[PDB]
């Protein structure tokens, strides 16, 4: 049918031909109890979102500083810069503001077709209609997520690919500095100048 | 249709299953109903049994509880003390609260008494604190047939066991756990006598080295 | 409506005051247990909501807070000023047995009242304004219990934030915010 | 501790006293003896796991006992070597 993980396999029952990204890769059922499936497409959806900008926000700020245009800290120092604010109260008010914005996607996730509409001005509504994909002129300024089905499948599977490379290159950052106590991008330009003696195994 | 511990001939005779945790261990036939008695009758030694056994969840979650609390390093070090040391037993250790334990004592029967007098009274005529006025709120305190079991608004508030089946299960459930906590909380004694440190600190010496910390290489007390 | 979109509850449907369909657990599944449970929570919102002022007018002129006396306190009178330049009659005692001997009274006449209603409206002696004999009643009834709320959450804070910080204006801890608005908040006390 | 003489003196003599009762070797709860030490069975009423009838008062009783007499020959032969 599709091209799955394995080139000869027979995909799960559950993962048919729907969501974006199947590729029948569910080795350990994760997954099999009816119901659970909406739950993790959507907990997907979220880490690949956020893994995105993570990986945004470890690599792009690094690869232009060793060349050099901004002079930024590294991603995984940036945690004891002083700015305008406290580090404690910054996380306050994170926490407050991510949980207004996540309580509204818990509760379209719970009920879907039920936070639609603006509080405040019962007028402005955000057009969207699959769970996860919520567009309006804030979410989808564009207009780049509706149309016929077809296209939808396109790029919401270009979505989840760039996302599941992003989750696991946030994944190398972290564990990746941890060991090596440098930066991603210098580990990058050491790798290319000599790659046969610099690998994981020669960092225990 | 059971599992039998230690059962008999004659505990099994009256030993059928209605009760949660019934399985037939009855080795000194405590529970006969032909001898029943003031308190060795079938009416109060479940219900004993189910009081023991709360106290005892609350005992071996709470004589434990600020050791490991302190020890992952949330509470103040100097309350995360063993539960012998905390003026239980003011010779082996004591602790200053805002009140000295004598009056602390004197509170806590105050307090536990317009309980458990009431629970008492509950028991021996059941529905009777559900009439004379308290505070405006004796209609809570009404109870059920089964003085164990009051489930009014303020004791099930939560509302569990809608359906039987559950509920049933979830009496077999306390009634497990409350045998593992009395068990406990008596392990929890003999192990201050026996080591002087307290049950999460015996925890810990068994699982760094097990076969050189145990019973049989700290019988020297110290 | 305390969450769009959530069900309201069988029994939480909008006809009295509030009536948000905020019941996460079910307390008050019972009609009458219901019933009993909105007058405790409008006599408790009016003690608030009477409370609230009394800690914010007397510090604003700048006479201390309501951790200025409840033990061991200004014998002479109150403090030296405004409520009467060591005027008050109970000088000398602060722990002063005068104020829960007739609270006691405001309790014992107020509860043995039928018609719950009546119970938790009285109105008649207690409308001196006649502002019940109106057509506005149930708004007023809804914005009552609404300041009430908060009154009840903001003594919650009160309370929370003077155990937090012994010894503090609970309005020139506003001050401290305001000074400091991104610098200082409830992050001291949550995150070193 | 475990291969002192005390320890397998001990051990031999509870097994010894588990083996005698379990089978059928000495008195249990449901082995009376008579007075010609005769071995009859009874119904002690215990229902017990074990197919031959050993009780788990039997195992106590067995386990006392072989304890007793591990004793009693341990301290006899310290005292007498
Ligand atoms: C937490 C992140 C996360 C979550 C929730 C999911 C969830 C899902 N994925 Mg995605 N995926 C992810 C990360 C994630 N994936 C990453 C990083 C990759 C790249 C390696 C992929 C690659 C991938 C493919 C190629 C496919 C899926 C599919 C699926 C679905 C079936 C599997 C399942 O139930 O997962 C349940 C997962 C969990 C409960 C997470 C447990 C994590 C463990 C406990 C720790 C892992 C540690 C790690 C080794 C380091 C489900 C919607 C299949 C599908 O049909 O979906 C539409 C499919 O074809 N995913
Ligand atoms: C997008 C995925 C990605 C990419 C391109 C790289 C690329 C690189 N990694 Mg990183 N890494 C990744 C994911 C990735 N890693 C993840 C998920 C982990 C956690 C298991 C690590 C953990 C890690 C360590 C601990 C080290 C590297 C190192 C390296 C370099 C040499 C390759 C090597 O020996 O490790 C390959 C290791 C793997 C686990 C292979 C994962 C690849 C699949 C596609 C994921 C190279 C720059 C080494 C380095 O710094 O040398 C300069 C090194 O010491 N990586
Ligand atoms: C407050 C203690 C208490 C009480 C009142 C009861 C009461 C009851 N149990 Mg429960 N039980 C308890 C503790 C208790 N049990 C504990 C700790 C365990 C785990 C070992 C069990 C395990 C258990 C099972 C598996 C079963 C019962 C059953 C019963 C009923 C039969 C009559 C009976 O047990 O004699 C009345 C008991 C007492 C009056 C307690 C006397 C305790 C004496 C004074 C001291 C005990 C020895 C002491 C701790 C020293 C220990 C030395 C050494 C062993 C370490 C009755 C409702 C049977 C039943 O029908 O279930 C409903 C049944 O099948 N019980
Ligand atoms: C019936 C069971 C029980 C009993 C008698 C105790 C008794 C005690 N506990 Mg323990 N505890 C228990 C269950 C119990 N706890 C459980 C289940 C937990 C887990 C949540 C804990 C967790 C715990 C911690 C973490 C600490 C104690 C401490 C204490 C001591 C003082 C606390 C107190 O009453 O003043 C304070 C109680 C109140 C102010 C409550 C009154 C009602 C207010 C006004 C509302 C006291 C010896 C403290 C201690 O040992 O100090 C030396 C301590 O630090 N307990
Ligand atoms: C809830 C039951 C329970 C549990 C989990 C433990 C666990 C432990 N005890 Mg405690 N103990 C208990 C009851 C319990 N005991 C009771 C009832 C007594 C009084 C007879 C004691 C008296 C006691 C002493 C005097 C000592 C320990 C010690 C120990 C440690 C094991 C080493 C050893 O010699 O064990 C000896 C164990 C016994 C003498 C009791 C065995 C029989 C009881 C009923 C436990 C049965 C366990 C059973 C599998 C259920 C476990 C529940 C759950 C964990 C699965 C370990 C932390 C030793 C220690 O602190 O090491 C540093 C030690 O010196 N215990
Ligand atoms: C709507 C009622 C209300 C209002 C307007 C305030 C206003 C304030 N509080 Mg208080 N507070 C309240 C309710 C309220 N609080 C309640 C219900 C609690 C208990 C959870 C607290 C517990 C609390 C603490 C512990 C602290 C504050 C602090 C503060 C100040 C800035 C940080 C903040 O907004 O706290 C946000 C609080 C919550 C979101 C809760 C500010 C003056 C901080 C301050 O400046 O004190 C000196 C501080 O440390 N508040
Ligand atoms: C001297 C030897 C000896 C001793 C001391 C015991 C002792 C015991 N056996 Mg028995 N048993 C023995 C030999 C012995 N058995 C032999 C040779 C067999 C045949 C393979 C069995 C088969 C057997 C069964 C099937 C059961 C016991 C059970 C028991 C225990 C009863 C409670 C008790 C500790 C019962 C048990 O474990 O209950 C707790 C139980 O169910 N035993
Ligand atoms: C290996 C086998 C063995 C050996 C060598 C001994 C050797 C001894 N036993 Mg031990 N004993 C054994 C098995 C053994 N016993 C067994 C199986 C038991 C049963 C559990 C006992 C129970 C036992 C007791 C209870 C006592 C001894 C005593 C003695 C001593 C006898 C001195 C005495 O008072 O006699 C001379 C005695 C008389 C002439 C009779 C006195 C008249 C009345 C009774 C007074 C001696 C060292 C005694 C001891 O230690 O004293 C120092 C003692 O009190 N034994
Ligand atoms: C969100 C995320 C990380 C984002 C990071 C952010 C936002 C923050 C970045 C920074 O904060 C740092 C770091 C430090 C600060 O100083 C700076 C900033 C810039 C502020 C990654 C997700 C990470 C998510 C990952 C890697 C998921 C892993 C899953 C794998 C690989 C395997 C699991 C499975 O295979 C099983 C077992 C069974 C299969 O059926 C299914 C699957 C799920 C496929
Ligand atoms: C109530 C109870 C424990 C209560 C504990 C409390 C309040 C602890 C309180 C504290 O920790 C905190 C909270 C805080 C600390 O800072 C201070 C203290 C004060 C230390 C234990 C009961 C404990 C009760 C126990 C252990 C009873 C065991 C009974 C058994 C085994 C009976 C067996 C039999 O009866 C059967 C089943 C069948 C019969 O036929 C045969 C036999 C064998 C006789």
């Amino acid at each position: 049918d599709r091209p799955l993980w394995l080139p000869g396999s027979e995909a799960p029952k559950w993962l048919d031909g729907s969501l974006p990204g199947d590729y029948g890769f569910d080795p350990l059922d994760l997954a099999a109890e009816p119901g659970r499936l909406n739950w993790m497409v959507q907990a997907e959806l979220v880490h690949c979102r956020w893994a995105m900008l993570g990986a945004a926000g470890i690599f792009i700020p690094e690869l232009l500083t060793k060349i050099g245009i901004l002079n930024t800290p590294s991603w995984y120092k940036a945690g004891d810069a002083t700015y305008f604010a406290d580090q404690g109260t910054l996380f306050i008010v994170e926490l407050l503001l991510m949980a207004w914005a996540e309580s509204r996607r818990w509760a379209d996730i719970a009920r879907p077709g039920s936070v639609n509409t603006d509080p405040i001005f019962p007028n402005n509504k955000l057009t969207g209609t699959d769970v996860g994909y919520p567009g309006g002129l804030w979410f989808d300024p564009l207009g780049w997520g509706s149309g016929s089905e077809d296209k939808l499948k396109e790029i919401r599977t270009k979505e989840v690919k760039n996302g599941r490379l992003a989750m696991l290159a946030v994944l190398g950052a972290f564990v990746q500095a941890n060991v090596t106590h440098v930066g991603p991008i210098d580990n990058l330009f050491a790798h290319l100048a000599d790659p046969y003696h610099t690998t994981i195994l020669q960092s225990l | 249709k059971r599992s039998l511990i230690f059962a008999s001939k004659q505990s099994l005779s009256y030993l059928d299953g209605t009760l949660p945790g019934d399985y037939g261990f009855d080795p000194l036939g405590l529970m006969d109903p032909e001898g029943a008695g003031g308190f060795i009758d079938p009416q109060w030694l479940p219900y004993a049994e189910i009081i023991n056994g709360r106290f005892a969840m609350l005992g071996a979650a709470g004589a434990i509880a600020p050791e490991v609390l302190g020890r992952i390093g949330l509470i103040p070090q100097e309350t995360a003390i063993p539960w012998f040391q905390s003026g239980v037993i003011p010779p082996v250790g004591n602790y200053s609260y805002w009140a000295d334990p004598y009056t602390l004592f004197v509170l806590e029967m105050a307090l536990m008494g317009f309980a458990e007098h009431r629970r008492a009274q509950d028991y021996y005529k059941p529905g009777s604190m559900g009439k004379q006025y308290f505070l405006g709120l004796e209609k809570f305190l009404g109870g059920s047939g089964n003085p164990a079991y009051p489930g009014g608004p303020i004791f099930n508030f939560l509302g569990f066991g809608k359906n039987e089946k559950e509920l049933q299960e979830l009496k077999v459930k306390e009634v497990k756990n409350g045998r593992l906590a009395m068990m406990a909380v008596l392990g929890y004694f003999t192990q201050a006598i026996f080591t002087g440190v307290g049950p999460f600190q015996n925890l810990l010496d068994h699982l760094a080295d097990p076969v050189h910390n145990n019973v049989l290489t700290n019988l020297k007390i110290h | 409506e305390w969450l769009p979109g959530n069900p309201r509850p069988s029994y939480l449907d909008g006809s009295a005051p509030g009536d948000f369909g905020f019941d996460p657990l079910g307390l008050g599944e019972v009609p009458e247990n219901l019933e009993r449970f909105k007058e405790s929570e409008l006599i408790h919102a009016r003690w608030a909501m009477l409370a609230v002022p009394g800690v914010l007018i007397p510090e604003a002129l700048g006479y201390g807070n309501w951790v200025s006396a409840q033990k061991w306190a200004a014998t002479p009178g109150g403090q030296a000023t405004y409520l009467g330049n060591p005027v008050p009659w109970g000088n000398l005692p602060v722990i002063l047995a005068i104020e829960f001997l007739a609270i006691a009274f405001a309790e014992s006449q107020r509860n043995g009242e039928p018609d719950p209603e009546k119970r938790k409206y009285p109105g008649g002696a207690f409308d001196p304004l006649g502002f019940s004999k109106g057509a506005n009643l149930e708004e007023l009834k809804l914005k009552e219990i609404k300041n009430g709320r908060l009154a009840l959450v903001a003594f919650l804070g009160f309370a929370v934030q003077a155990i937090a910080y012994p010894g503090t204006g609970p309005l020139e801890n506003l001050k401290t915010h305001l000074a400091d608005p991104w610098h200082n908040t409830i992050a001291h006390v949550i995150i070193p | 501790y475990i291969g002192s003489s005390t320890n397998l003196i001990m051990v031999a003599s509870t097994t010894l006293m588990l083996f005698a009762g379990r089978f059928g070797l000495a008195p249990s709860a449901n082995r009376k003896s008579t007075a010609g030490l005769k071995l009859v069975d009874r119904d002690s009423g215990l229902q017990t796991g074990d197919p031959a009838g050993f009780t788990a008062t039997d195992t106590l009783a067995c386990g006392a006992l072989g304890h007793v007499i591990g004793v009693g020959i341990v301290l006899g032969l310290k005292a007498t070597a």
